[PDB]
């Protein structure tokens, strides 16, 4: 009977692949052949933030595109003012094994977690003047791979036990659980409206979830190995995934299939972070070969390279207004490029 | 059980996914191209950014 | 050029910077050990000998004027490939292994495979291992009862504690391909005296001496 | 230094109505970094000040939303959309662009009420004071509005001006009325040299001032 | 709750010295820069002193530079202003203010309750109390006003009550004024004409500085 | 001891007996401090270099006059 | 009727020979010192005492070697700068010379502290202590240099120019002994006294080590350091001890005085070589610095 279920699943997969092939009449690259190349993009480092004493594992831009939080497993959450390079806050964490950080859209809270299996929320605007942890959300059983704020009271966290979760910060309990992944979840990406989000896991599949009802809508396959990063296209109808196969794949929610692959035989290192520009014409891919790359999303040819780091680019982000791109590496230096 | 329920949920998800209606890749790619073209000209990281209006200056 | 309210911000930035620099200076004097094992490998026994939160558990203590911070990954139940690289800078890797599990695909072979995987690693090409061999008191009666060859088909020798233990030790220590850039210490940890902590102290002293030599340039 | 100028006082306004308080600086407070450094503080009767606005547009925590700040580089305004009985007090503008921090003169927001004529009572020197060589004649003008008022002293019909000490009570927190005191002091013999004494209050509630007099017999 | 309690105020002769203390509780005292701001009697505010966080920077107002020293004991959560060569112009209420400076902070967000400092050479003197009853020919209306005059007292701290605080709805206390180097005020109570002289009306005047308490019973003329 | 270079100059080995005609004397200089004995060398119209004892009374007087 | 023994028979040939060797030893040491300074400042900086001690030693050697070319030109033709620069160059030369030795001693003490005492030195190896010690040793070096400086003057005689040091006559015979008693005790006796103890402890600790290849290489390097230092600072200092007491050994002859001067030139050249090789000995030894140099060279 189990063999019967497996056979039915395989037949369903075959039917789905056949349907996708029937719907894959063309690809993005050909229809954009008449668009002139963006040219050689040569960004320069306008700032360098040097306060961390260990590897940088997460950074997140503020909604005002000036302040940014960054987490390092020296045990510190440092909030930088990128305009003036001043350290606004330096929160000491209870567990130094931080793997993720979040800056609330309102700017009032930050969140971080990691191998401690707990997501801690820090209140930045307490009257006492000292940042203090307001809630320790403990309902996971694995490392907190990522976390993101829906608002000042809702947070989504994807963990290493293969389940994502939606929390109620005030009550400290788990509001909803998102199950359906087979391998560890490595990233999260809220949609522009924050109604639905995509999570990438080690199964090489990115799953679409609707926050309110807590179901899974779609599964996107096409990667040959794990997915390290996932970014939502600003339009909110597509998202780009970076994988260990040195390939960045563009996926569409409506078509439910891959639109483009950004790779060339020269580069054989896995991705670590992916992010789009404000207009979506550029895809910024942080690599483990120490060199960030800038892909012309409409042409797939390398628009440029960002080589200013001496270790893995662990995190990459773009200001909400698209003015600058912050890259944080394992050498403890953030660099703002523009 | 765990494996049996795992297979059941996988089959259910596959059913739900196969009920989906998929739009042609051509139209989606055209929409992507048009959306990027409408806004590429004003993207700071694509077009040259003069220093005087650059928030990051020395 | 700076507003009267911006110099205060710069002063706060500098004060935070000099606070976190001294915090890192303090952290640089901590001996970070990573505890590893499998099943009932006696890791609880090692913690007891030394002496709410799922995942990594940190235990800090001081012995003979040195501060140890033992990180027991414990029940992570996750792909180690995605969270082991954060321990690249650890000082030493304590590795507990049961010797009464030679009877029980085998538990000894599982431990051996885990040891090989975590010893020959992209990130632990220099960190020294400290292998603990637990439960020798019980393994004594177990080897008196049944032969060890049931676990090692190639084993050739007598069915005695000293030789069985020597063979197990040699089999574990032969798994490291890079014998020149990292050493594998060993101690039959069932010893209930303070030797259990003394051996770790000696191994960490040797490792830090080697690191200091490498920095100075002698090595 | 930077000189901050305000009006000495603002027109009293009724609760529920909007009100504006202006301040101005001798130099532009708009720094090159975009921040205009100006803080608006409130000091209520018998209490310590408290921040209302910081950097000219930001409402401090715990401040009701009705308070708002605005203004150009060298002219600033604090607007209360709907006044309350709890907004009475002094409003100060302060500049933080350069040290030293120079406050403003302070605008004293006070309530408005229906005009009421003063109740005037005259009191002669007590026998106790008369035995000590002094003689104080006292004129109490209770429960009148507005603040401005005049008091005149006469002795047997002859005006006197010097030797009068005048005191205004702060506006009553319950009925919003003012109460006034005029004290006219003499040596014992000088006071005893005359028989009748009088104080007249000239107040806007009556064209003819209200008279209160007493004869020493 | 955030609290800044000041102490050390009182009476000081001109040319003397005095230390004002500010005890901080309920917040991280060491993260905040501190200010001392003075308010002269019946006048506006004037910035006096500023000490940064960690004592890394200090500023003084020109009117006080060289005479006042600002310091902070973080372990005890205390702020000190030591004043030397006090002048007559230095009499005022001194307020302790906290101020944290970074991107988006709100400086000057809390002020203490203030401490009163009186720099004057006047000698402590008890008050002189005089009753104030209607004149002999005074007309008896529906309500009658009685009062008490307080003259020639120093320092400026006297409390007047009527019938041990029972009469407070119609009680008025007039602000003190300087006369002949001392202080003077008056106080009034209006009561129904049927209650006086039927019921005794007494005013109690307390001068804590001289530790004096005088009760005067109003008597009809 | 001393700095690098060729820094090798003629050293003095003997002292003059009595003063020579002071008129013909042009200049004077000291020898390198490395040499064994102290001495002041005078150059005359015949360019003759003659030693002297700086601790001597008349040599000291001549040095004082010429300085 | 004669004059002091004319030192021209070998003096001219010596002054002709010297400037080529001074240019060669100047370029060979300047390249090493500049590479060391650039790599350390750009790549890895001030994490422990050793890092800043090596930087300070490199800075001292850079000064000493920047000063050498001026004296290299001195050999060619004559001295053509002036008295103020004659004093300044000697001062900078001695400053670098003494600072290099002091920082060698500091590095040798740091190695002993790091190796022999590991638990104890785990907390004492802080950058603050290193920097305060560096400034203190700079202050000590300037103190030992000033006595040499204040007696240096440029003599403009008719025949030629001189840029040497002339001691006060009344105390002339005294100070030179001091001038020598300061360049041997700070040159060999104290450096070797510290080195013997430090490296004896280091070797005793190394024997306890287990490896059979890197330990042998380390012992080879230790003994190479000791013997090369002694070899390159024994000849000059010994000939100085001879010269300051030239007559006590019965060398009262022109021939013996010329032998001393020729040996002085030859043995000085060795010392210049010693600043030129010292950075190589203390940095280019199988160290992580080798890989840093490789990678940073690949970056440019």
């Amino acid at each position: 009977e189990l063999d019967q279920l497996r056979q039915e699943a395989e037949q369903l997969k075959n039917q789905i692949r056949d349907a996708r092939k029937a719907c894959a009449d063309a690809t993005l690259s050909q229809i954009t052949n008449n668009i002139d190349p963006v040219g050689r993009i040569q960004m320069r480092t306008r700032r360098t933030l040097r306060g961390h004493l260990a590897k940088i594992y997460a950074m997140h831009w503020g909604t005002d595109s000036r302040l940014l939080v960054s987490a390092s497993q020296d045990g510190k959450l440092i909030i930088w003012d990128s305009y003036t390079t001043n350290k606004v806050h330096a929160i000491p964490l209870r567990s130094s094994w931080v793997m993720t950080c979040a800056y609330a859209p309102s700017g009032n809270y930050v969140a971080c977690g990691g191998l401690d299996n707990i997501c801690s929320i820090y209140n930045l605007k307490t009257r006492e003047g000292n940042v203090r942890v307001s809630r320790e959300l403990a309902g996971h059983t694995g490392y907190l791979s990522c976390c993101r704020f829906l608002d000042d009271n809702q947070i989504v966290t994807s963990s290493g036990d293969t389940t994502c979760a939606l929390w109620d910060i005030e009550t400290g309990q788990q509001t909803t659980t998102f199950t359906g992944h087979t391998g560890d979840v490595m990233s999260l990406s809220l949609a522009p409206d924050t109604r639905l989000f995509v999570s990438g896991a080690c199964d090489a599949s990115a799953k679409l979830w609707d926050v309110r009802e807590g179901m899974c809508r779609q599964t996107f396959t096409g990667h040959e190995s794990d997915i390290n990063a996932i970014c939502f296209f600003p339009n909110g109808n597509a998202f780009a995934t970076g994988s260990d196969d040195a390939t960045c794949r563009l996926f569409d929610l409506r078509a439910d299939q891959e639109l483009m692959t950004y790779s060339h035989d020269n580069i054989i290192c896995g991705i670590t972070s992916v992010s789009f520009s404000k207009s979506g014409r550029l895809l910024l891919a942080g690599y483990d070969d120490f060199n960030c790359n800038v892909w012309d999303a409409l042409k797939a040819d390398r628009a440029g390279v960002l080589a200013g780091h001496d270790n893995r680019v662990s995190c990459l982000g773009v200001t909400d207004d698209g003015m600058a791109v912050a890259t944080g590496s394992w050498d403890s230096f953030l660099k703002i490029w523009n | 059980l765990t494996e049996k329920d795992k297979l059941k949920m996988e089959v259910d998800q596959l059913k739900k996914e196969v009920t989906l209606e998929r739009m042609l890749v051509s139209k989606c790619c055209e929409e992507f191209r048009d959306y990027v073209e409408e806004r590429s000209g004003e993207d700071p990281l694509v077009k040259g950014i003069p220093e005087d209006k650059n928030p990051f200056k020395e | 050029t700076l507003s009267a309210e911006d110099k205060a911000a710069v002063e706060r930035s500098k004060m935070i910077d000099r606070n976190l620099r001294e915090d890192g200076e303090k952290a640089a004097r901590e001996v970070k050990l990573l505890l590893l094992g499998a099943g009932e490998s006696g890791k609880s026994t090692i913690v007891k000998q030394m002496k709410k939160t799922t995942g990594i558990v940190e235990t800090h203590f001081t012995f003979k004027d040195l501060h140890f911070k033992m990180f027991d990954v414990g029940g992570q139940r996750s792909e180690r490939k995605k969270w082991i690289h954060c321990f690249e800078g650890v000082t030493a890797i304590i590795f507990c292994v049961a010797l009464s599990d030679y009877d029980l695909m085998n538990r000894m072979h599982e431990s051996m495979k885990l040891f090989d995987s975590i010893c020959n690693n992209k990130w632990f090409t220099d960190t020294s291992i400290i292998l603990f061999l637990n439960k020798k008191d019980l393994f004594e009666e177990k080897i008196k009862k049944s032969p060890l060859t049931i676990c090692y088909p190639e084993y050739a020798g007598s069915n005695t504690y000293e030789e069985a233990a020597a063979y197990i030790q040699c089999q574990f220590e032969d798994l490291n391909k890079r014998k020149d850039t990292k050493e594998i210490y060993t101690h039959f940890t069932c010893a209930t005296d303070t030797k259990n902590v003394q051996f770790v102290f000696d191994a960490v002293t040797d490792v830090i001496i080697k690191n200091n030599l490498k920095d100075c340039g002698l090595f | 230094d930077i000189v901050m100028t305000q009006a000495t006082s603002s027109v009293p306004v009724t609760p529920g109505e909007s009100v504006s308080i202006s301040c101005r600086s001798s130099k532009s407070l708009l720094h090159s970094n975009g921040n205009t450094y100006l803080y608006w503080f409130l000091q209520r009767p018998g209490q310590s000040p408290q921040l209302l606005i910081y950097r000219m547009s930001n409402l401090a925590s715990g401040v009701p939303d009705r308070f708002s700040g605005s203004g150009s580089g060298t002219a600033f305004t604090l607007t209360i959309s709907r006044l309350e009985a709890e907004d009475v007090g002094v409003y100060y503008c302060m500049q933080h662009l350069e040290y030293p921090l120079t406050f403003g003169a302070g605008t004293k927001l006070e309530l408005k009420r229906a005009d009421a004529a003063p109740t005037v009572s005259i009191f002669p020197p007590s026998s106790e004071q008369l035995t000590s060589g002094g003689a104080s004649v006292v004129c109490f003008l209770n429960n009148f509005y507005p603040k401005d008022i005049n008091v005149k002293w006469k002795i047997d019909g002859s005006e006197r001006q010097n030797g009068v000490l005048n005191s205004w009570t702060d506006q009553d927190s319950k009925d919003s009325t003012y109460s006034m005191s005029s004290t006219l002091t003499l040596t014992k013999d000088e006071y005893e040299r005359h028989n009748s004494y009088t104080c007249e209050a000239t107040h806007k509630t009556s064209t003819s001032p209200i008279v209160k007099s007493f004869n020493r017999n | 709750d955030v609290q800044l309690v000041e102490s050390g105020g009182g009476l000081v002769q001109p040319g003397g010295s005095r230390k004002l203390s500010c005890s901080a509780s309920g917040f991280a005292f060491s993260s905040f820069g501190m200010h001392w701001v003075r308010q002269a009697p019946e006048k506006g505010l004037e910035w006096v002193a500023y000490i940064s966080s960690g004592s890394g920077t200090i500023y003084y107002a020109d009117t006080v530079k060289g005479r006042f020293t600002i310091s902070r004991d973080d372990p005890k959560n205390t702020l000190f202003l030591q004043m030397t060569s006090l002048r007559s112009e230095d009499t005022a209420m001194y307020y302790c203010v906290r101020s944290i400076y970074y991107y988006g902070s709100s400086p000057f967000d809390f002020w203490g309750q203030g401490t009163t400092l009186t720099v004057s050479s006047a000698k402590t003197t008890p008050p002189s109390v005089y009753p104030l009853a209607p004149g002999c020919g005074d007309t008896t209306g529906s309500s009658v006003t009685l009062g008490c005059l307080v003259k020639g007292y120093f320092p400026e701290s006297v409390t007047v009550t009527w019938n041990s605080g029972s009469l407070s709805s119609s009680v008025h206390t007039f602000p003190a004024l300087l006369q002949s180097g001392l202080y003077t005020m008056s106080s009034s109570v209006t009561v129904p004409s049927s209650t006086w002289p039927s019921q005794t009306v007494t005013c109690s005047v307390a001068h804590p500085a001289s530790s004096t308490t005088v009760d005067k019973k109003l008597e009809p003329s | 001891q001393g700095p690098p270079g060729d820094i090798v100059l003629a050293c003095c080995f003997a002292y003059i007996a009595r003063p020579l005609p002071r008129a013909h004397i042009k200049e004077y200089f000291y020898t390198s401090g490395k040499c064994s004995n102290p001495a002041v060398v005078f150059v005359t119209r015949k360019n003759r270099q003659v030693c002297a004892n700086p601790e001597k009374k008349w040599v000291r007087e001549y040095i004082n006059s010429l300085e | 009727t004669s004059e002091p023994c004319q030192k021209i028979n070998v003096k001219q040939i010596a002054a002709r020979l010297l400037p080529p060797l001074y240019s060669l030893v100047f370029i060979f040491g300047f390249v090493g010192n500049m590479l060391v300074i650039l790599i350390l400042i750009n790549c890895k900086r001030l994490k422990s005492m050793t890092d800043i001690y090596l930087l300070n030693l490199a800075i001292s050697d850079l000064f000493f070697l920047l000063t050498v070319p001026f004296w290299a030109h001195y050999a060619a033709a004559q001295w053509d700068f002036g008295n103020t620069m004659c004093q300044l160059l000697t001062g900078l030369y001695f400053i670098g010379f003494f600072s290099g030795i002091f920082f060698i001693i500091l590095l040798t003490i740091d190695r002993y502290l790091a190796v022999v005492h590991a638990v104890f030195a785990l907390k004492a190896r802080t950058v603050t202590f290193g920097v305060v010690t560096s400034v203190i040793t700079w202050v000590v070096a300037v103190f030992a240099s000033l006595p040499g400086i204040i007696f240096t003057r440029s003599q403009k005689e008719g025949l030629h120019y001189t840029c040497s040091s002339h001691f006060p006559y009344s105390q002339y015979q005294f100070w030179k002994n001091f001038q020598t008693l300061k360049i041997v005790i700070l040159g060999l006796v104290l450096p070797l006294l510290v080195m013997v103890i430090c490296y004896s402890g280091i070797l005793k600790t190394l024997l306890r080590c287990r490896n059979e290849k890197k330990r042998h290489r380390a012992v080879r390097l230790i003994f190479t350091i000791m013997i090369v230092y002694f070899l390159f600072w024994a000849p000059y200092n010994i000939v100085l001890l001879l010269n300051t007491f030239q007559e006590f050994f019965g060398l009262n002859n022109c021939s013996s005085s010329n032998r001393l001067d020729q040996a002085m030139q030859v043995t000085e050249t060795l010392g210049m070589t010693h600043c030129c090789i010292n950075p190589i000995i203390y940095a280019f030894v199988g160290e992580k610095f080798r890989n840093y140099l490789l990678v940073f060279f690949q970056k440019h």
